[PDB]
């Protein structure tokens, strides 16, 4: 209708295979069954290279140079084409090495988005045999329907803008095409559905700028200790202006005792009175209240911009998490799981006590606003919940910190059924379903996902879930269910592993 | 340069006249503001919302203006309103989006040279050198003379002189530029004495600052006030300036140089100085005033173990269950005073 769906894949010197390899794909279903480590693996790893910035495969080099069988100067390239009623979309990428230096930057990368029924393998890598890279960017002053990129980021954004399609659903593809076993309910939806955004990066920052405040507090300490040492010199000096030298000595000493290089090099002398004045002076107008005003200035700052909008942003990540939950519901709704009945889920708040503590020091900070006393008590209720930060930050691998500065885990969720693997596997297609919808419709622009994995009915609804929520499927099995795909696949390719080659053939049952 | 990006986050964030002139309702705010200053406050800032919808008033006037309060923007002293020079301040880069006097011209050169000059011979100690500058600037002004007894009298043209004429308003202008700084300087001088005396409180503290007669309150802006205000008395030179004013502003060039405000303004130049200048002495009588009031007083001590107190109500209150009314009304402790006596019920008896 108006939906893409894969067709084929093509290779050219990836991983383990050498020069030219082509695989086709059926419109209802295809296997690829092989051996183990035969590269069944390296075909997807090659299909979801074009897909998502940073792959869960273990690197370009390595499938640059078949990891050695290939040293020196060379050339890899590999493509992938949808095809709907009446269009075609072809997303491809060349990558070379000039010389023998393997590393990392010294490959060089070139990713390509065609429409034009011209623009074929072969054709690129004539042009880069011809003209390396000048040849592969001057195609598009020579022709409409190609559009070449230096830059996987830019590629990526106009791929997600050419189908209308968030910025994560390629991201949950990838997840869920390698995915080994089904856990449990709450593992798999906290693990394998919810995207990662934990602030465990700015709780750092917020502790280093509490760290940079405490030493302007220190500053304004240390002048207010100077200041109520020297003053006792001035009532000295009027007394005396009423024997009592002693006791100005005394005092000079004192003052002299706390000084840090303003009083350099002076002495008890009457004559040096007066300058121990001047330093008085010099606290009581100009010093202390620029210091003053500066902590007051940062207290407030950090107070505000730091670790209040943090909780802000984690609550309103978990209400985003629930809405979400909710659209899923209602998505889940047009199926039958069973005869006159459907899944929904259930999100609740979990309990923990480093989440009852943080929440007593919130209290306790926002009671401690009303104070006057020049933000004394502010700071000192600041410096708790800046420690408690720090403490769930230094050891990020718990469930106690966890729950603190990750959205997911702030969460329990339950299915009701107003058996394990076919739950998760209806909310992973329903998931997937709903990632890979433009906002306000029904039908995919992006069909075809990638399956792993049961009798047969096990997997006889699997299928008519698939069918129902209108996705093109691509299974991953080894030569151990090659009985039930025969009823549901109409095709299969087989990849042989003779030596250090592989090759692919693509064959009807 | 990294540094500057944070000083200028850390003025939006905090400085008054920023957040001012950032707020929704900026506009209508610094007119009222600067009407007003040309309950009542509410009353007209509510009148002036009213016929403004477009884009409860009584309720966000009141919010908006106790916001301002906090702000520092504008002071509450006992019932009235204060400005201060983060409203000016904001007044006077928005009054200048329209008419600027251009300050890169020749006059505005020569007045600079001419004051480096002075300024250089007056830092000069030594009498040889002080000796030449005279002779030769004697020499200079004999020259002149001579030159002028010849018949050759120099006029300004019309333009040399509609600039100096713009060049001296603006000049003239900018010294009440600070009025409102040294009022501002003296209050929070004011805030820090009773803050450190309520911290610290000891007896003999207040008991020296009460025998000694030398004035308390003082900061760098207030000398500079004075030394201003010293001179200003001089009214030998202020009748003189008045008088050339006053002929200065009866020449042909002066319509197409001023319009009728500028006029008005360097019109009443000295006597509005002299007004305004009497007028910040009163406010420090006043602030040394009080603070010898509170001083004299005496309740320092029980402010102080007061606020301990209420600080340990306050952290024991966060550990009581407030969601139950059976706690929310269980009975306290807490005595009966100022007891009113039961109306006898004899009532017609």
């Amino acid at each position: 209708s108006e939906t893409f769906i894969l067709t084929s894949i093509e290779l050219y010197n990836w991983g383990g295979f050498q020069g030219y390899h082509r695989a086709e794909i059926d419109p209802s279903g295809t296997a690829v069954i092989g051996p183990t480590g035969s590269g069944k693996t390296t075909l997807v790893d090659a299909l979801m290279t074009l897909l998502c910035a940073n792959p869960r495969y273990r690197d370009l080099v390595s499938y640059v140079r078949g990891v050695i069988a290939r040293q020196g100067k060379t050339v890899t390239a590999i493509a992938a084409t949808l095809e709907r009623d009446g269009a075609q979309v072809r997303l491809g990428a060349v990558l070379w090495f000039e010389g023998t230096s393997s590393s990392a930057s010294d490959l060089k990368k070139l990713w390509l988005l065609s429409e034009s029924p011209e623009q074929t393998l072969e054709h690129w890598l004539s042009q880069h045999h011809a003209g390396g890279m000048r040849a592969l960017r001057q195609m598009e002053k020579d022709g409409m329907g190609i559009w070449p990129y230096p830059s996987k980021k830019a590629f990526l954004a106009r791929l997600r803008d050419y189908f209308e399609v968030g910025e994560n659903a390629f991201t949950l593809l990838n997840r869920a095409a390698g995915l080994k076993q089904l856990n449990s309910i709450d593992e798999i939806f906290r693990e394998l559905v919810l995207d990662d955004r934990s602030a465990f990066e700015r709780a750092a920052e917020v502790a280093s700028s509490f760290d940079d405040l405490t030493d302007i507090h220190r500053e304004l300490e240390t002048a207010r200790k100077q200041q109520r040492s020297l003053q006792p010199v001035a009532d000295g000096w009027e007394r005396y202006r009423a024997d009592q030298k002693t006791e100005l000595a005394k005092r000079m000493s004192d003052a002299l005792k706390a000084d840090t290089g303003a009083l350099a090099e002076v002495g008890r002398e009457l004559v040096d009175v007066p300058r121990y004045l001047e330093r008085l002076r010099v606290l009581t107008e100009e010093a202390l209240p620029e210091k003053l005003k500066r902590f007051l200035e940062y207290l407030n700052r950090s107070s505000d911009d730091g670790v209040t909008q943090l909780l802000s942003y984690i609550d309103h990540e978990v209400s985003m998490i629930e809405e979400r939950l909710d659209d899923l519901n209602s998505t889940m709704q047009r199926v039958d799981f069973q005869p006159g009945r459907y899944l929904r889920l259930v999100a609740k708040k979990v309990i923990h006590e480093s989440l009852r503590t943080l929440q007593h020091a919130q209290r306790q900070l926002n009671s401690a606003r009303f104070i006057d006393d020049e933000g004394e008590s502010h700071y000192k209720a600041l410096q708790a919940l800046v420690g408690l930060l720090k403490d769930a930050c230094e050891h990020s691998r718990n469930q106690g910190a966890k729950a603190l500065l990750d959205p997911r885990f702030r969460l329990e969720f339950a299915v009701s059924v107003i058996e394990k693997e076919i739950i998760a596997s209806y909310v992973l297609t329903a998931s997937l379903s709903y990632a890979l919808c433009p906002d306000g419709s029904s039908r995919p622009l992006f069909g075809t996902i990638v399956l792993d994995q049961s009798s047969h009915a096990v997997a006889g609804r699997i299928i008519a879930a698939l069918r129902e929520f209108g996705l093109h499927a691509v299974f991953i099995t080894p030569n151990k269910e090659m009985r039930l795909l025969r009823h549901h696949t109409r095709s299969a390719v087989v990849v042989h592993r003779r030596g250090v080659e592989s090759s692919l053939v693509s064959l009807s049952w | 340069a990294q540094q500057r990006s944070e000083r200028y986050v850390s003025a939006r964030s905090q400085h008054p006249a920023w957040l001012l002139l950032a707020s929704r309702r900026a506009p209508l705010v610094l007119g009222c503001l600067r009407t007003l200053f040309e309950e009542d406050a509410l009353q007209a800032l509510s009148e002036m919302l009213a016929a403004y919808a477009s884009q409860a008033t009584h309720l966000q006037a009141g919010r908006e203006l106790r916001e301002w309060i906090k702000r520092r923007l504008v002071v509450e002293r006992e019932g009235r309103i204060y400005a201060t020079d983060a409203l000016e301040s904001a007044i006077q880069f928005v009054d200048s989006l329209d008419s600027r006097i251009m300050t890169s011209t020749a006059s505005r050169l020569s007045v600079v040279q001419r004051e480096i000059e002075n300024l250089e011979t007056g830092l000069n100690p030594s009498p040889t050198g002080r000796i030449a500058s005279l002779r030769r600037r004697i020499q200079d002004l004999e020259h002149e003379l001579a030159r002028v007894e010849a018949g050759h009298v120099d006029v300004l043209d019309e333009a040399q002189a509609i600039e100096g004429m713009r060049e001296v308003y603006n000049l003239a202008t900018s010294l009440r530029a600070d009025f409102r700084r040294v009022e501002d300087s003296w209050r929070e001088a004011d805030r820090a004495l009773r803050h450190s005396i309520i911290s610290e409180h000891r007896g003999e503290i207040v008991d020296r600052l009460l025998d000694g007669q030398d004035a308390l309150l003082n900061t760098p802006e207030g000398r500079v006030f004075e030394s201003f205000q010293q001179q200003l008395r001089q009214s030998a030179e202020l009748e003189v300036m008045r008088e050339r004013l006053r002929t200065i502003l009866r020449h042909p060039a002066v319509p197409k140089a001023l319009n009728r405000p500028q006029q008005r303004e360097l019109r009443w130049l000295a006597l509005r100085l002299v007004r305004e200048s009497q007028a910040v002495l009163q406010a420090r009588a006043r602030s040394e005033r009080d603070v010898r009031g509170f001083m004299k007083t005496g309740l320092a001590a029980e402010h102080h173990r007061v606020g301990q107190l209420l600080n340990d109500f306050f952290n024991l209150a966060l550990s009581v269950d407030w969601q139950r009314q059976s706690e929310r009304r269980k009975p306290a402790c807490l005595p009966p005073v100022g007891v009113a006596i039961t109306g006898v019920p004899a009532i017609e008896r």
